[PDB]
RNA sequence: CGCGGGGUGGAGCAGCCUGGUAGCUCGUCGGGCUCAUAACCCGAAGGUCGUCGGUUCAAAUCCGGCCCCCGCAACCA
RNA sequence: AAAAAAUGU
RNA sequence: UUGCCCGGUGCCGGAAGGUCAAGGGGAGGGGUGCAAGCCCCGAACCGAAGCCCCGGUGAACGGCGGCCGUAACUAUAACGG
RNA sequence: CUGGUGUUGGCUCUUGGUCGCGCCUGCGUAGGAUAGGUGGGAGCCUGUGAACCCCCGCCUCCGGGUGGGGGGGAGGCGCCG
RNA sequence: GGGGCCUGACUGCGAGGCCUGCAAGCCGAGCAGGGGCGAAAGCCGGGCCUAGUGAACCGGUGGUCCCGUGUGGAAGGGCCA
């Protein structure tokens, strides 16, 4: 669905299906047979962390994952714990 | 026109084009004859593919 | 053991991986040309050309800058005028007309046979279907077909020697014994290294020379350098 | 288009990397063994080895190059 | 442990 | 009670090879720069399923023709080709 | 359906196709024996050790071939046949 | 019908008309350039002639005075075949 993270979410994009010689390659051109409707999706992962003492898991993208572990790092220096498991998260940042 | 076939000639010291006919087949083969150039003009003609 | 008890101190100085050239291979195969005879130079040069197909047929001559130091008995069919002029340019044997008659049942090899431009629609039959193996036969290539016949000779009794290429794509061809000195050994080897990346055939590839090689008689090579 | 692969008796198929024989059958013809027939059993007619160019002492064969088939993947102003 | 091995106006 | 045929097709198996995408890979070429370079193409080969091929399968889709020759005053032909 | 990657990290074992190189390898039958081609070619190898035993290293189309070591004592092999 | 030399089965054009809806289809003196046969006048812009073929739109190769995105060049176009 919507990366935490990120933010990167699903945006629509296309199926170019097309069949002919690239003109660079051997010439004429080439056709287009078709596009479609799809949508692209994020990476997305799942992952676990402590903070306080109580697993909370971020549904990020791959390429942000090594972030949240940059997150629960700069989290200890911090008011924590509250065993509020639903407010640990937003909170961090 | 399949054993026939499309010819085009050359300057024999350059370019130059003029294009016939040959027949693979029937005497044929190492097409070399004279005929007048346009890039300046007094010589013969080799033969090729395109 | 395995080889010449002659031959053998002949690598232990020559290491395979050391880059020599046309001086440390003109300099140390004064010491590898072990023996009691004078030695010549063996530059050989497999070149990188395919063999099979004509469209890489090396074949060229090359005239040495201060000779084998090695004599060469050439002789020349010649035809005319050109009778006298293979004499009086260095050559034992010239125009007898036919010589195809003396020299049939037995011989004991002299060493080069050439004839000219017009004589040679009745010089492939005689002795060209016999002194072929030893290649002697006569062609408008190698340098053994022209009425000039006695300049072809004059100069490969200077110091000259016939090049070309075997079933193999190997190249060999004579820089001189192993009696010229510091100078006559490179100025023999590269000028003779001038008439092979000249006459490279365009529709080969890589580098033309695969490996260069500096050797005397029976013996130890010295993996010279091809650019210095 | 390209990588393959393939054509040799009247049809069938080995000889295809090895060079050196043109064969293995079906089928017609003779001739063998029995007491005769059958059935097995032999020797032959017959193929530019598709084509032409070629290196060899010599080619179906290795080389060439194209006509021609069939597989595929791709090309179709 | 005589492979199979037909008949005969 | 449910026969004959797995050639094609589907399907299940299977591989010695054919072919085949991305990608890897870098031989060699080229565009420029006074050059370091930056760029493009990119030959060998390695690269899946797939289809070709190999076996199997009918209570899988389907199919299950013919036309010579053979017996007695013809016909017929279990018979064989 | 599947191949490349992302998620994706530890531990050995094993084989490639490569290519770096030291430099080591090859037998149908007829044969005395394991003859890769085509030239050189009547003589090299030994006192910087031969014939034969021995060991292990490598290869095997398991007969047989190759090199180092270590013994010894002066013998080996090749045209020709 | 047969024989000798040769290549005009030219390029650069084309007054002038046949037909005709377009557009295409067809004839061509003569000039210039440089040739061929020819003693020469001369003849030759393929074949005794009417069928032997298919607009453009995209594109491949050659050629080249041309355009070349700031500037020099390339990428890619134009045009002649």
């Amino acid at each position: 669905k919507v990366c935490e993270i990120s933010g990167k979410r699903p945006i629509v994009a296309n199926s170019i299906q097309r069949r002919g010689k690239a003109k660079r390659e051997g010439g004429v051109g080439k056709k287009t047979t078709g596009i479609s409707k799809r949508r692209q999706y994020p990476n997305l992962q799942k992952v676990r962390v402590r903070v306080a003492g109580q697993e909370i898991t971020f549904r990020v993208a791959a390429s942000h994952i090594p972030k949240v572990y940059e997150l629960v790092e700069r989290a200890k220096g911090l008011k924590l714990e509250g065993l509020s498991p639903k407010e640990i998260k937003k909170e961090l940042l | 026109v399949r054993i026939k076939l499309l010819l085009e000639c050359t300057e024999c010291k350059r370019r130059n084009y003029a294009t016939e006919k040959n027949k693979r087949n029937t005497p044929n083969k190492l097409e070399l004859r004279k005929y007048c150039p346009w890039c300046r003009k007094h010589t013969v003609h080799r033969e090729v593919k395109i | 053991p395995k080889h010449g008890k002659r031959y053998r101190a002949l690598l232990e100085k020559v290491d395979p991986n050391k880059i020599y050239t046309i001086d440390e291979a003109a300099h140390l195969v004064k010491e590898l040309a072990t023996a009691k005879f004078d030695e010549t130079v063996e530059v050989h040069a497999k070149l990188g050309i395919d063999p099979r197909r004509s469209d890489q047929n090396v074949r060229g001559t090359v005239s040495l800058p201060h000779g084998l130091g090695k004599q060469v008995r050439v002789l020349a069919i010649a035809k005319g005028e050109k009778i006298k002029e293979a004499e009086e340019a260095g050559a034992d044997y010239v125009g007898g007309e036919e010589i195809i008659q003396k020299i049939l049942d037995g011989w004991m090899d002299f060493d080069a046979v050439v004839a000219t431009p017009d004589v040679m629609g009745a010089v492939g039959s005689k002795m060209g279907r016999i002194l072929g193996p030893r290649g002697l036969l006569p062609n408008p290539k190698a340098g053994t077909v022209g009425f000039n016949i006695g300049e072809i000779i004059r100069e490969i009794k200077a110091g000259r020697i016939e090049f070309r290429n075997d079933k193999t794509g190997a190249i060999h061809a004579p820089v001189g014994k192993a009696s010229f000195p510091p100078e006559k050994l490179a100025d023999n080897i590269r000028a003779f290294i001038r008439a092979l990346e000249a006459h490279k055939p365009e529709g080969a590839k890589g580098t033309f020379l695969r490996s260069v090689y500096v050797t005397t008689t029976m013996g130890p090579s010295v993996r010279i350098n091809p650019h210095s």
